[PDB]
DNA sequence: GGAAGGAGCGTTTTTTTTTTTTTTT
């Protein structure tokens, strides 16, 4: 298990806000979890590379979009997660993050 | 957690559950193997399943390597005797700048080294992925490379082979 | 003129429209009415050798579509093409999901145009059963724009869901009584003067194959050009040239076979073969003097019966013609 | 100098010596060839059906249908297991025997004689304007040992391309012929020469060769060893001209093929002597002719017909030897490995007869 | 959602595992002592190899089994590679467990794995079995290379007799009140034929279908086995009832001509009644008309007549 | 657009409710929707009795008319080898609903054509991920499917369609086109059917075709035997009787005369004569077998192909030496 | 001076399509 965190900055990481799964109130303290597999999440790689802004979006469905800025090109990726993470998993996660 | 087969594994060469004359037979052509010029360069021993053939080798060279290797002239690496009397092969290594096809070559090519003051016999239990086409040709070269040497000095070349059917896959 | 001479008689005469297609009209009011309906169902050709299944097929695709549009809403494949699983999991697929083309103002003026494509898979009894089971889903996902065309000889070798999604069409064997007419027309057109009863014949030796007829006509219609007597050809040759054994040949083979000596019967087949006679053609003919013979019983029929029925199957599997003669008439003598 | 089969071959219709009917057919189909069908011409081997064909292609084109060479074509498989075929070429036709590809005979068929249809062959007119168009001539030597498969794929090709390509197929059975490729073609019975003709060739020859001969009646005695098999019948004349000083005499041995005459002491020890030994050492002897590549069908032919010869066997003898002969020549034809059926046949042989 | 039975109800202790008494009382012998060796289960399917092993590594390693176990089956990736890695990487950990406690690597459908792995495997059960412990689940355990099978101690489940079955079903039916009567539960093992997964969800099936488990009931979803049919077909004494069985309960049921001559050769095998040259010629026949099957002709008459000449020879 | 359809594909039912002939599975199958609890499926059957239309049906009442969506349909046409089960299918049965629309829904149609080890590797993506998707397999020979994935699917036979199911589906299809059939023509199909609906359709389209006007034409018995080329019962029984009362000659004369009236092909005659045969009461059995062996020696034969006339008169020895046991 | 037990012998190896693993890439 290893971890990228990204700086708390308003240069690299400009704005994050976690809205409980309304979109609407904002919720200190709570954590939100996307479990996926990277043979699907690497497929935004190339569209990143090119990208100069990237807006990652993810609801309680379990669907997270990526929204790529780069007069331009745009792109949106839309990937679904997987139904569950394992108790080990989540053990490590919360270590790591804890 | 001990496995009996383990725990109780033979500590002598007498201890070792082997026919007398099949044991007689080894360990001369063993002994004779380990003569400054030896007419025999590999050992090809083949059996089924758990009948001593590497457990054999490895008794009898705790006996053959101490009596032919020759006193190191002050030179060793480390302040033990170096009590590497058998030297094997590990099929499952992989290095950084090494194909996996050229492992088996490069571990030859290192073993050819184990001669005189640094005498070891070699031992090739675990096999190359000989299940490869291009593997088991690769493999069959550096042996019959080996047998042709024109190196006056090589070290004993013992190959283990134990033969099963292969079950059929889908 | 020499131009129109370039061609075998049967390429020659092959039909070009569903009118020239003969005693087949039990399909080919069906299909021709498609081209009003427009509701062409997937289909199984099965028949015998030269029955006129490549030819219809050929006819309703022109009529169709037309010179122009076809080559953009037919593909044709058959036995000299390669037609392994991964080829009907890819080429066939792709084409049958292919978008139908867009027809040409002339094209749509002069031809119904239906809105689907046409795969014929001809000679499909040659197909492997898994590969033929790659066809059944595509065959039913796609039939908005896609219809399949099977065309075989054996049609057990179509394994059973395709033949059940396939509506079925079974060519009649060709005999002088439906196929006469084509015949005459076809003599009538290169002048070919023969003998009452000569179409006759050659349509009996040919046993449901037309194109053997036309064939056998053809080869007949040389000779007699060469020959530049201007007499009318006569059945003796055409039996002559079909390979027919003469009745005096038959006759002595059948002496012998009472006569029952069985040293006898092996010298006279030892000379007989050296002639080259067809081992098929002797045992059709030994049938027809024994079966249709009033001088015999029904047990001796009935035994003989199973006898050229063993043979001629053992023949099938390209045996070897003189054992099996040898045989043959050794039981027959025993009988 | 070249052996006497070949030396004295004709090389035209007017040139042919026996079987003056086929000649004259074929005479008549060289008059217009322009829509000369498909062809298969079936009889006894060694009777000149290849020989007719040449002297068929040399009255369309010319004598320069024999000026023949050869080239070399790769095929490779869906295994990438790469082979080679032998492709004889004269100006105006091609010879190809696809069944010395065995079971790959069928690509032969599927890549090369497909392009060879689909490849119309054009030349500029000397005097005239415009292009001029010639169909290509194609044999097929050994037609009858062509697999289903090939057989199959030579339909559409014959059918489609009939304007580019016309093939001529030998054979010498129609019995592994499948109906289709019978359907699609103008059959052509060539008989076996009579004895006669067989002695009036011979006769030529010994006279061109200048070899003393005591009376015609060896000529005739090598026809009857022949069997009809008018190239075995030159073979051996020139190898009795030869171990007799060019000088043959009534008390000259007849030379056979020697697998002819293993065969023969075969069925003498199988009349003999009837036991399991016994049927090991006839398995040692067959072992021993398949080994020269003599094919099991052939084998069992001649095993059967000399054993049909033995005097000493009753009727009831050589009827069941001729039963067992058919089920096991349908079982060689169905099969896998021939031994199995050589063995059965033997080994029932031995049980009738014992 | 609602579980289907068959998972809904999967055994979570040793404890709740019926038949193989002798196999399952040694497996908890083993999980309260800890000395766990490296083992081959083998048997047919649905009798709880599976569960028997996820049981057995639950209780043997507690809490630790998030970090102790080592699952690998027929979907994973399971080559050379993965034992040169994943696997040696695993048995390379250091995990600090309860004395008689080691590390468990499961090789579930162990018969599939190739055989350059299942070579690659004994160096690593030769140097790792002091911290680890392979447990090999298989329906043939002469499909693993012989070199691995010396390593391990063999057991072989057997089928589940009609008494496990009748228990496991009862506990069920209790946990889920189901209403049933004695035939119907009769019924559900009969067609069940050893095997408790089709057990459950034939049960499954009824109640959902009908609720009340009567043998009527169960018989309208549920068919007999059909081996059963084909060998009351083959051994009618009559040819009249063969073909009559032919005809009734296997050809207007929709049963394939392949299928059913399959069917016929794997019962001919192990006919006890018979005698030797009758049963090799029965087979003869039956491949005979396999044969003509393959080819295309799977047509009832040649059932039919391969039916006549198995009652010839029986004469 | 659904005009232009074959009429095999035009009328394949939309809904549960158009299935006929299948009442204990509908039945169940659409119980267990209702509360909810589908297992995975195993639907085993012969040709065009209703198995992917059932399937796709209970698709689209399962989740409606976006079924698309959340329904992986993988056939013969598809590569289905280990690597695409353990990449494809895997990540489908293991990734999250559309819209939390319950369990996905993996249909593998025709799976007796996968191999075994691609069977091999379902077996623990179907244990695994059963909360989350069901598995309906479909095949039509069960010897081609492992025992652990036999062992794994809840299993529903489709029997060849009765009779009534047959008859209603025909009186639909009429009233749908503008097409009248007598009695004796629907007698004629649901003979020739032998339990499968697709050959009903085409046949039925094909003698709407034959008629020449089919507004007002009436299918008769005739119509369908000219569309199908087959035998009427009359020349079967025709046929048999001087078979087992003429004598040789006569019998070729009437089998030869018989066949070539319409042009009848000797395969259908066989297997009309032995379904005529199969009710025929023998005092001796031994009848029985000859005619049974050496009829299916014939058909085998006559699947290669061979001489035709030399089969008919091996059919006519074959007969009468069988019935000379009786005597 | 009877077996009882044991060892050694009795051997060589492409091919159709189709699927799959492995290694280098
Ligand atoms: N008296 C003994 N004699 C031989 N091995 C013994 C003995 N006692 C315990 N063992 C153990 O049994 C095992 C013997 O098997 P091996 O020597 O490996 O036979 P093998 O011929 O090399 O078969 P493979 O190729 O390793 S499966 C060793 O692990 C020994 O430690
Ligand atoms: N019904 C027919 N009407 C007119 N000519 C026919 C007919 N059938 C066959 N022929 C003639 O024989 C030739 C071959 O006809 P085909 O349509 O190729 O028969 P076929 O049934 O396709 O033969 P197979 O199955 O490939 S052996 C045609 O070019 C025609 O000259
Ligand atoms: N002995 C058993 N006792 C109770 N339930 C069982 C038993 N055997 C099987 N089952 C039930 O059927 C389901 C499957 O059991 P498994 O352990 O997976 O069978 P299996 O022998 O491993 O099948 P294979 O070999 O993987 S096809 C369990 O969840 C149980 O619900
Ligand atoms: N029970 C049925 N009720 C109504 N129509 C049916 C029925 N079964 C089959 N059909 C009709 O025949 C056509 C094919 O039905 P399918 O469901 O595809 O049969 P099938 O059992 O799946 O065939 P296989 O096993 O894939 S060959 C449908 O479009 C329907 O028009
Ligand atoms: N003088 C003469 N020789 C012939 C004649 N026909 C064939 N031959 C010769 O006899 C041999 C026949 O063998 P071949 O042509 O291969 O016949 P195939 O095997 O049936 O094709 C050849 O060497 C010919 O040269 C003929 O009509 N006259
Ligand atoms: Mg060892
Ligand atoms: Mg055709
Ligand atoms: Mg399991
Ligand atoms: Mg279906």
């Amino acid at each position: 298990f290893s971890k990228i965190k990204l700086p708390s900055n308003r240069s690299i990481l400009e704005k994050l806000q976690v809205f409980d799964g309304d979109s609407t109130t904002v919720i200190d303290g709570f954590a939100v979890i996307g479990f996926f597999d990277f043979t699907s999440f690497d497929k935004i790689r190339k569209s990143t590379k090119i990208a100069s802004k990237v807006l990652f979006r993810m609801d309680v469905h379990g669907v997270l979009s990526v929204n790529i800025l780069s007069p331009g090109i745009v792109i949106e990726v839309c990937m679904l997660e997987k139904e569950s993470i394992d108790e080990a998993a989540q053990t490590e996660i919360e270590l790591l993050m804890e | 957690g001990e496995q009996w087969y383990e725990k109780f594994k033979p500590n002598c060469l007498e201890q070792v559950a082997i026919h007398k004359r099949k044991l007689k037979d080894v360990q001369e052509a063993l002994d004779a193997m380990f003569l400054p010029n030896a007419k025999h360069r590999i050992l090809l021993l083949s059996g089924p399943s758990g009948c001593s053939k590497s457990t054999v080798i490895k008794e009898l060279s705790k006996i053959l390597v101490p009596k032919y290797r020759q006193n190191s002239n002050g030179t060793s690496f480390r302040s033990t005797p170096n009590e590497h009397k058998v030297t094997e092969f590990r099929g499952d290594c992989i290095v950084n700048d090494l194909p996996q096809m050229e492992s088996f070559s490069e571990f030859l090519k290192g073993a050819r080294y184990l001669v005189m003051s640094n005498l070891s016999l070699i031992l090739i239990e675990d096999l190359p992925n000989v299940f490869h086409i291009d593997t088991r040709r690769r493999f069959q070269q550096l042996i019959l490379q080996w047998l042709y040497s024109s190196e006056p000095l090589l070290p004993p070349l013992v190959i283990c082979i134990t033969e099963c059917e292969i079950p059929e896959n889908d | 003129e020499q131009s129109l001479a370039q061609q075998p008689w049967v390429e020659k005469y092959r039909p070009k429209n569903l009118d020239e297609v003969t005693a087949q009209d039990h399909a080919v009011t069906v299909l021709k009415k498609t081209l009003k309906s427009a509701n062409l169902p997937h289909m199984l050709f099965y028949g015998p050798p030269g029955t006129g299944k490549t030819s219809t097929i050929l006819a309703l695709t022109k009529e169709l579509y037309g010179p122009d549009l076809m080559k953009s809403r037919i593909l044709e494949l058959n036995a000299s093409d390669e037609r392994g699983i991964s080829i009907v999991r890819e080429k066939v697929k792709n084409f049958a999901r292919l978008t139908v083309s867009k027809p040409s103002k002339h094209d749509l003026e002069n031809y119904p145009c239906p809105p689907y494509k046409i795969i014929i898979l001809d000679e499909a009894d040659s197909m492997t059963a898994d590969a033929q089971s790659a066809l059944r889903r595509t065959m039913e996902t796609y039939s908005g724009v896609t219809r399949f065309c099977l065309i075989c000889n054996y049609v057990t070798r179509i394994i059973d869901p395709l033949a059940s999604r396939c509506s079925k069409f079974r060519f009649k064997a060709l005999d002088a009584s439906n196929a006469i007419d084509r015949l005459r027309f076809i003599s009538e057109q290169e002048n070919v003067k023969c003998d009452d009863g000569v179409l006759e014949r050659i349509l009996d030796i040919s046993a449901g194959d037309l194109r053997r007829g036309i064939t056998l006509l053809q080869s007949a219609s040389k000779g007699a050009q060469y020959l530049g007597d201007g007499k009318n050809i006569t059945s003796t040759q055409v039996e002559e040239l079909a390979g027919v054994v003469p009745h005096d040949i038959l006759i002595e083979i059948v002496e012998k076979v009472k006569s029952g000596d069985f040293d006898e019967i092996k010298k006279y087949v030892n000379t007989f073969m050296k002639s080259g006679w067809s081992a098929a053609s002797v045992v059709n003919q030994l049938h027809e003097y024994y079966i249709t013979n009033d001088n015999f019983d029904t047990n001796f029929k009935n035994q003989i019966s199973w006898l050229l029925f063993t043979t001629d199957s053992r023949l099938n599997n390209g045996t070897n013609e003189h054992i099996q003669l040898l045989n043959l008439l050794v039981k027959i003598s025993q009988l | 100098m070249s052996l006497w089969v070949d030396k004295y071959r004709p090389k035209s219709l007017n040139a042919l010596s026996h079987n003056e009917e086929l000649t004259n057919f074929l005479k008549s189909l060289s008059d217009q060839p322009r829509d000369l069908p498909h062809l298969l011409l079936y009889g006894p081997n060694g009777t000149g059906k290849k020989t007719r064909c040449m002297a068929l292609l040399e009255s369309i084109f010319g004598p320069g249908v024999y000026r023949l060479k050869i080239d070399v074509r790769q095929f490779v498989t869906a295994s990438n297991r790469k082979l080679e075929l032998n492709v004889v070429s004269s100006p105006y036709h091609l010879e190809i025997t696809p069944s010395d590809m065995g079971n790959n005979d069928r690509i032969v068929i599927q890549e090369l004689l497909k392009e060879v249809a689909q490849m119309e062959q054009v030349d500029f007119q000397d005097s005239k304007d415009g292009l001029a168009h010639r169909y290509k001539c194609v044999i097929i030597n050994e037609a009858n040992s062509l697999t289903k498969d090939a057989q199959a794929a030579l339909r559409r090709t014959m059918e489609k391309y009939s304007k580019n390509i016309r093939l001529i197929m030998v054979c010498d059975s129609m019995s592994p012929i499948i109906a289709p490729i019978k359907s699609r073609c103008l059959l052509i019975r060539c008989p076996a020469p009579s004895d006669s003709e067989i002695s009036t060739i011979l006769s030529d020859v010994v006279t061109n060769e200048r070899i003393q001969l005591e009376t015609k009646d060896i000529l005739k005695r090598i026809a009857q060893a022949s069997n009809g098999n008018l190239r075995v019948s030159l073979l051996m004349l020139e190898s009795m001209a030869l171990n007799n000083e060019l000088a043959l005499k009534s008390s000259s041995p007849i030379i056979k093929p020697d697998w002819i005459i293993v065969i023969h002491k075969l069925t003498r020890k199988i009349v003999k002597e009837r036991s399991v030994n016994s049927l090991i050492e006839c398995r040692a002897v067959l072992y021993d002719l398949l080994a020269h590549c003599i094919p099991a069908n052939i084998i069992l032919k001649e095993l059967t017909f000399s054993l049909l010869d033995v005097e000493t066997l009753n009727t009831t003898n050589k009827s069941s030897i001729i039963e067992y002969s058919s089920v096991f020549d349908e079982r060689l034809s169905l099969g896998n490995k021939a031994i199995f059926h050589l063995e059965g046949f033997i080994a029932k042989v031995m049980c009738c007869l014992d | 959602l609602q579980l289907p039975w068959v998972e809904k109800y999967r055994p979570q202790v040793l404890s709740d595992i019926v038949g193989n008494k002798e196999t399952i009382d040694r497996l908890q012998q083993i999980a309260k002592d800890g000395n766990m060796p490296h083992m081959i289960i083998s048997g047919m399917p649905g009798i709880g190899k599976t569960t028997s092993v996820h049981c057995l590594a639950h209780e043997l390693l507690g809490r630790s089994y998030a970090d102790g176990v080592l699952e690998l089956n027929a979907s994973d990736d399971r080559g050379i590679d993965v034992v040169r890695n994943q696997i040696k990487h695993f048995a390379q950990k250091k995990l600090h467990l309860p004395p008689g406690k080691h590390k468990i690597v499961i090789l579930d459908e162990a018969d599939s794995m190739t055989a350059g792995a299942q070579q690659a495997l004994r160096r690593t059960m030769e140097l790792y079995s002091n911290s680890t412990r392979f447990a090999f689940a298989c329906n043939q355990s002469n499909k693993i290379i012989e070199p691995l099978q010396s390593r391990c101690a063999i057991l072989r489940y057997s089928k589940l007799s009609d008494e496990d079955v009748l228990k496991r079903l009862l506990q069920i039916i209790k946990l889920e009140d189901v209403k049933y009567t004695n035939d119907g539960l009769e019924a559900i093992i009969f067609t069940a034929e050893g095997d408790m997964r089709q057990a459950i969800n034939n049960l499954q099936s009824t109640v959902a279908g009908h609720g009340l488990v009567n043998a009527d009931n169960v018989f309208k979803i549920v068919d007999s086995p059909h081996p059963l049919i084909v060998k009351k077909m083959l051994l009618a004494s009559n040819l009249e009832d063969s073909i009559q069985i032919l005809r009734t309960d296997l050809w207007k049921k929709g049963y394939s001509s392949i299928d059913i001559v399959t069917t016929s050769f794997r019962v001919t095998k192990n006919l006890a009644q018979v005698k030797e040259s009758v049963r090799l010629e029965m087979i003869k026949e039956i491949g005979l008309t396999h044969m003509r099957i393959l080819e295309g002709v799977g047509t009832y008459l040649q059932l039919a007549s391969m039916l006549a000449k198995i009652h010839k020879l029986n004469n | 657009s659904k005009e232009n359809l074959p009429w095999v594909e035009k009328y394949r039912p939309e809904t549960l409710d158009e299935v006929y002939g299948q009442n204990e599975v509908i039945t169940t199958v659409r119980k267990f929707v209702d509360e909810g609890k589908l297992p995975h499926l195993l639907f085993y059957g012969p040709p065009g009795t209703g198995k992917t239309s059932t399937i796709v049906a209970l698709a689209r009442e399962i989740y409606g008319k976006n079924y698309s969506n959340m329904v992986l349909e993988l056939n013969a046409s598809d590569d289905r080898g280990i690597d695409v089960v353990r990449n494809q299918i895997k990540d489908f049965a293991s990734t999250r609903q559309i819209f939390s629309k319950g369990f996905k829904l993996i249909i593998l149609d025709e799976a007796d054509a996968m191999t075994n080890a691609a069977q091999n590797a379902l077996r623990r993506v179907i244990e695994r991920y059963t909360k989350n998707t069901r598995f309906c397999v479909l095949a039509n020979y069960a010897h081609k499917l492992t025992p652990a994935l036999l062992s794994r699917c809840t299993r529903f036979r489709f029997q060849p369609l009765p009779q009534e199911a047959i008859e209603r589906r025909i009186a639909n299809v009429l009233v749908h086109e503008k097409l009248k059939l007598s009695p004796n023509a629907e007698k004629a199909l649901i003979e020739l059917s032998n339990g499968d609906m697709r050959r009903v359709l085409n046949v039925l389209q094909s003698c709407k075709a034959t008629l020449d006007n089919p507004d007002e034409d009436e299918i008769s018995d005739d119509v369908i035997y000219e569309c199908c080329g087959a035998p009427r019962p009359s020349d079967l029984k025709a046929v048999l009787k001087s078979i087992l009362e003429d004598d040789w000659g006569t019998a070729h004369y009437t089998l030869n005369k018989v066949r070539s009236a319409k042009g009848l092909a000797l395969i259908d005659l066989i297997e009309g004569i032995v379904k005529i045969l199969e009710d025929y009461e023998l005092q001796n059995e031994e009848t029985r077998v000859h005619l049974l062996t050496k009829l299916a020696d014939i058909e085998y034969s006559i699947s290669k192909g061979g001489n035709d006339q030399i089969q008919g008169s091996a059919v006519i020895g074959a007969i009468k030496a069988s019935f000379e046991n009786e005597t």
